[PDB]
């Protein structure tokens, strides 16, 4: 049983601030890994949190890295390792297509992933669609935060 | 020409790496230099399949190594040199296997 | 205690002489370039190669440098960048005499 | 078969400077190194410059790795390859000492090698001997220029 969208879009909400403001907010072992600057990326986190707050607990597995917040749930820091997860506990993907654009995913909401190469520290992006916008920035072809990435996949799961 | 990839490094030399990097950030004189030290630290940090603990633990060694004074003709402190000499201690070894 | 410079293996020797001297190369501190600098020349001492593959590496690496390097962090990855290019196929052929 | 003391402290002055000035003077791919900042240990191309015009040409041999200076004679980078070639050169030492002390080379002259730990680029230095001074920096025990090295040995040899 996949989150509800609203609720996942509320708690993203909550958590789409810098890394160290999210450190800030969940505390404990994340905030201390945030403070040193161990963890700089902050997108494997946030899912972490909409996950845990929308029925979904981030699991101890020895496959998924994680630290504790201060509310002792754990969260995940690796990218890879949010990626790999979220199939396991939300089932097949809905859609998955190269070249991504909006165009595959008009008239969906839910969570979407999108992955490619030019990010050193990254092999994706993890976030959530509303069907118009992402819940912090979005990584199709020709999206203006890419940066150096590319994206060559999008994969999706509709929530609600 | 091309660099290689993250992925064709061992999990051992991404960990030292890691440690590396990060001495790197500990020890530069330049707010620039330490937030590129940091960011590429991150990147060997994804690319290991090592826990978080291991590093937490691998931090406190590295302050404490840090204190160790080395030098040679060079007026400097040699802490670049350091920071190899660090991430390739045995203080460091254990923190490398999970 | 710190491991000594003749643990390391001939190989990692000039890796790690290429990682300085891009550092030394990117460096804004001129502390930090001294010092990298410095401890370049101690790998080059401990190394058995010719100086020719320095002086040829040194031109690999000015021409590497120019790279554009990228992560989700705004900057130029230059530290990481610096390894890469130590380990780079570019510098391999400089590794043997 | 070994140079005079007052030919090689001769030489030895007139390369008695900083490393870019060393490289100023020797031009051709000694210069061209020091300038790129690849060569910063001036101390076996100074002796390599006294050896050569006191006639002790450094040689082409695998086992000492050198460039040339404009003048098209040979040049050690290496200090160890400099302390390793002494005495195929000058044959045996006339004093090889453990933690050396001045008053060991009263009333003596020649060149001298200091060798010891604690100088991450140098396992010694190797320069010339009147009998009081040094040719540039003495590194006896106690010497005020040692920094973190840290004297072994001494070995030398006399030259008429």
């Amino acid at each position: 049983m996949r989150p509800a969208f609203g609720a996942a879009w509320n708690r993203f909400k909550e958590v789409n601030v810098n890394v160290e403001q999210v450190g800030k907010l969940l505390g404990g072992k994340v905030q201390h890994n945030i403070d040193a600057g161990i963890f700089k990326n902050a997108c494997p986190i946030r899912m972490s949190y909409v996950l845990n707050y929308c029925g979904i607990p981030v699991p101890s597995n020895s496959k998924y890295a994680t630290v504790t917040g201060s509310d002792k749930k754990r969260y995940m820091f690796r990218v890879k390792d949010m990626i790999a997860f979220l199939p396991t506990v939300l089932g097949k993907a809905d859609i998955s297509v190269s070249s991504p654009t909006p165009a595959q995913f008009a008239g969906k909401q839910g969570i979407i992933i999108f992955t490619g190469h030019g990010w050193l520290d990254a092999t994706g992006h993890v976030t959530l669609w509303n069907g118009n916008i992402c819940s912090d920035d979005c990584h199709f072809l020709g999206s203006p935060g890419n940066g150096s990435f590319i994206p060559t996949n999008a994969t999706f799961w509709s929530l609600k | 020409q091309t660099l290689p990839d993250i992925s064709t490094f061992s999990q051992q030399q991404i960990f030292e790496n890691w440690v590396q990097n990060r001495c790197i950030g500990k020890i530069a004189d330049s707010k620039s230099l330490k937030e590129d030290a940091d960011a590429s630290a991150a990147a060997w940090l994804e690319a290991s399949n090592l826990p978080a603990e291991n590093f937490e633990k691998a931090d406190e060694v590295i302050v404490s190594l840090l204190k160790q004074k080395v030098g040679g003709t060079e007026p400097g402190h040699y802490q670049i040199l350091k920071c190899t000499l660090i991430a390739n201690s045995d203080a460091i070894r254990p923190l490398k296997s999970s």
